[PDB]
């Protein structure tokens, strides 16, 4: 029975520590997806404002 | 090699220049000329580690830049004046970046003035220590966010504001906020798990105000939620209200730290607790 | 004797702990997965927008200095 | 009297709450009045209004007991109409009560003399209006017990 | 015995055959998630270009007929 | 500032002067500004808390849209003037949204068809708790995301669909709809392990036709699927299946009552169980 | 709501429009035609038609690659051959080909080696022929590998090396599984699952000799000292030592007793049952 106790705690220890691996890594693909929603916003305005002179010049 | 002896003189050389061209302007050439090589000098005193002057350099160019018809160039000009002000002087960087916010909701756009918003709360708190102006400026995100069916990042703004507001004793309004958020996250397939918690926060602001209060509460709750009488917060306010009831105050403190023993207690708990055994 | 009872009462309370412990961790993850899904689904609304605008644009334009 | 709505409040002082009369502002009623507090379509029970200084009009002091039998919270909402007894009928000859212990610091085997405190209840709230399940404090000599109402009699 | 030995026996199995199956799913949750975020990585650098191509595209072409 | 008052007066007088200067047009050039006052008149509304007028606003700009030769600009505005309407008017909404759909449909985008089909259904299901509708929009978005190769947004409209038609009593649906994404997730490595839950989904289906086909179908799942046996959901469908054999209603009632006590059941099982409860208690 | 008879005739129209405008041909109409094909093939996909769309796509995709145009007849022929998925897989792989050689020719390496992915999934997934699904899934780990892409050019190593070692040729399974092992050790990351791929590669070593298995466990575990700590290992260990006195009985009580923690996939039970018949005799 002991030794059982002893499989269930290394086995929550590995779980845990693949957790906090996953928590990090996550962390960082968010400040990832946040950087390219601030570049999509100024690609479209200056997209809109470039088409919309096109169209004027003509 | 990056010393800073080069690029400072390069960038006050061509910062003179610049001035030189736009001060014999008394056709619109030189003003953009002048606002280009105001954004390279910048950008040089940035990578000169000198803030101040980048800061300046970067609000010279946006007014220049907003002299012409062009605006959103002058937007994206402060924003970045902003940044770079972050650091020295943070009230130069909640003008401009106000400016922006107006600009930008003027334009029409809203989640980038929410987003600035959320800069602007967060500068007030960490370096002006205001919770006021915070809590409006929270406010006014999560109002924002919530327009455009926004519910997660405008649910994080009104669990920061019902914070806030518990902290300075507007039990009213955080109660209100508690309530209405663990409703929502009631009817989710993930945030489900969580929904006991927020009630939990919610039933400690009601013994605050009163006990038979909290304990009306906490019934309500059960009732509305079945599942949340099988968690600990539960039984935790079920031994303290015993306890309260009969002016024991050992009992009180043996649950207490019972409860803390498997989880460390936070700031805003422990000093609701200690409040709520102050109280009797 | 006591010996093992001693054991088996201190190797209970540890998994208690990792258990909770790995709880929140698993929560936070839920809600900012949830935050990130939705910040993904209007990245991809931008896209969409941006390159059939990006089409209209490139076709008029190339069809009005065909024409001259 | 028409139903106005009123605001729940504390007991300004412990022995107008001992009173078992909810109290009023002197503004609004006078003492020995009946009202018949209404809190939901199918909860209405019949309370006694005493006048005593301080507390704002507009709202009744109710004390622990009172609350927890009606249910209600600080501050919430609460309809208030005028009581009328018909003495033909509603003339209390007897009433049963269940007594038991309020505290259980305070127990103790000292036999007590039933009969001695029954005029003594008479002495201190009579020609006031009691209904059935009413819940309440007595205070025998240096003792504390809860009373219920279970049976009426006329 | 009774109920003490059958409760031990069968409790453990039953945690231990969980907790596996929570570790396979953690190393599957790991290896896609690497998957998104090196595909997340791929986009960034198309981000950058369009972005940089698209501003000196319309710059060079408004100076350019602005001139003629 | 913020006053409410001054931003409703200003976007009132924007809005009279947009429609003074469109008649006055009226008497090509001048329909694109009206076109953008229109919109800045819709954004001053919208922030003014005034999501009706929004609404009006850019159903107009729509509508002036419409009229000329572009269609992407009108389906915007539509979009706009339906999330607008959605807080107020639920049935303008749905008619602009409807209306975006068929103008996608007609250029040829389809995800972002799918995508407004499960909002209207999402509508109709919260607000006008209309099945059917819900249903049809259900059935429709799931058909357009499997012709477009996306099977995770048709599997979850697919269970959706088919919880609904389960509540409306139609089992056969239900269970057909179940057992295709049982098998889905049964030839997935990652989906696996859950692929037991539709399959007892199902099995509660058939016990509500009879009791035989319970047996049958639970016969099947266990050949096709040999990991559905170690399974508690198993276990306890054979023990019920047991108990209504013996008629024994007491033994049902005490196995249903521990399940519940070792974890919680959601409306829609316990209204099933119930169900098989009553079925079985008519036959004692 | 129209049912498919209104569809199917306004895409006949469309079609005889397109036809009739391209008979009298120059760009203005050729451009016409392409439009009209494209609307037709999108109104057959609208009322379920998955061979005439097709036909339509590919009839677009012709026009573009006559006239000087090259990225559009490439979209127009990955569109067929996804309407085609349904349809006809000869035609559809056909079509992806095509896309394939035009896309690989501006240097897009990643849509080719998407597109050989989906060629590969539908020579594995209907038709039986296994040695153009490894060719394929090589192709694409080559193509991934050259841009560096080290975690998606993984996936198809360790499908190719199953295959492979199903269909018996154990050394390139062997030496696909031992450099994925390799590799990944490295990696914090994926280190906790690198014990699987050793294993694997153990039992392709004891599927030829039983000394091969023995010396190659003894350098697994000097290499990486973890594996001699794992269940799979002491599972090898045991296996090895039994198998050496012909006791079947052993072998069988371990393999149950293995499988009774945790169940076998095919794939494993499959390896199992040919070193049991084939050395254990």
């Amino acid at each position: 029975s002991l030794e059982s106790t002893r499989r269930m705690l290394q086995l929550v220890e590995e779980s845990k520590d693949a957790g906090i691996r996953t928590l990090v890594m996550l962390d960082e693909q968010g400040e990832q997806l946040e950087r390219i929603e601030e570049g999509m916003d100024q690609i479209n305005k200056d997209m809109k404002e470039a088409e919309k002179n096109l169209t004027d010049l003509g | 090699g990056m010393d800073t002896s080069g690029k400072q003189a390069e960038a006050m050389a061509l910062l003179a220049e610049a001035e030189r061209k736009v001060k014999n302007s008394q056709g619109s050439s030189k003003i953009e000329e002048a606002c280009e090589i105001y954004a390279r000098a910048a950008n040089m005193f940035k990578m000169a580690k000198n803030w101040s002057a980048a800061g300046n350099a970067f609000c010279q160019a946006a007014q220049l830049h907003l002299q012409l018809q062009s605006k959103h160039d002058a937007a994206t000009c402060f924003v970045d004046a902003g940044n770079a002000f972050k650091k020295a002087d943070p009230q130069e960087a909640i003008n401009c970046l106000m400016r922006a916010i107006e600009i930008y909701t003027d334009m029409g756009r809203f989640t980038i003035a929410a987003k600035h918003h959320i800069s602007i709360a967060e500068i007030y708190e960490t370096e002006l220590v205001d919770v006021e102006k915070a809590i409006a400026h929270y406010e006014q995100s999560a109002d924002y966010y919530k327009g455009e069916e926004s519910n997660s990042s405008a649910n994080k703004c009104l669990l920061k504001v019902a914070g806030y507001a518990a902290q300075l004793e507007q039990y009213q309004k955080a109660i209100d906020i508690y309530e209405q958020v663990g409703t929502s996250a009631m009817d989710s397939p993930l945030l489900k798990y969580s929904a006991k918690d927020y009630f939990f926060k919610a039933a400690l602001c009601h013994f605050c105000i009163d006990m038979l209060n909290a304990k009306l509460a906490v019934q309500k709750y059960e009732e509305l939620f079945p599942a949340f009488s099988d968690s600990r917060e539960c039984k935790l306010m079920k031994k303290l209200l015993e306890a309260h009831e009969e002016q024991n105050v050992d009992s009180y403190t043996e649950s207490v730290k019972e409860y803390d023993s498997i989880s460390r207690l936070d700031q805003w708990l422990t000093t609701m607790l200690l409040r709520i055994k102050k109280t009797i | 004797a006591l010996s093992e009872i001693e054991t088996r009462h201190s190797e209970i309370i540890k998994l208690e702990n990792s258990i909770r412990e790995l709880h929140d961790m698993f929560m936070d993850m839920a809600m900012l997965v949830e935050s990130q899904g939705e910040m993904i689904d209007r990245i991809e609304y931008n896209v969409e927008h941006a390159v059939d605008y990006v089409e209209r644009a490139v076709s008029d334009t190339k069809k009005a200095v065909k024409y001259q | 009297m028409a139903g106005r709505s009123m605001q729940a409040a504390r007991c300004p002082t412990d022995e107008l709450s001992l009173s078992n009369c909810a109290v009023v502002s002197e503004k609004d009623y006078q003492s020995g009045q009946h009202v018949i507090v209404r809190t939901s379509p199918n909860h209405k029970y019949i309370f006694t209004l005493r006048t005593h200084p301080s507390v704002v009009p507009g709202s009744v002091a109710f004390s622990l007991p009172q609350r927890k039998w009606a249910g209600l919270s600080i501050g919430q909402e609460i309809e208030v109409a005028l009581y009328s007894f018909d003495k033909a009928k509603q003339c209390i000859g007897t009433m049963t009560i269940e007594i038991d212990f309020l505290q259980k610091k305070n127990i103790d085997s000292n036999p007590y003399d039933t009969d001695k405190m029954a005029a003594e209840f008479i002495q201190q709230f009579n020609n006031q209006a009691f209904s059935v399940g009413q819940q309440l404090v007595f205070s025998f000599n240096d003792k504390l017990f809860g009373l219920l109402v279970k049976d009426i009699e006329a």
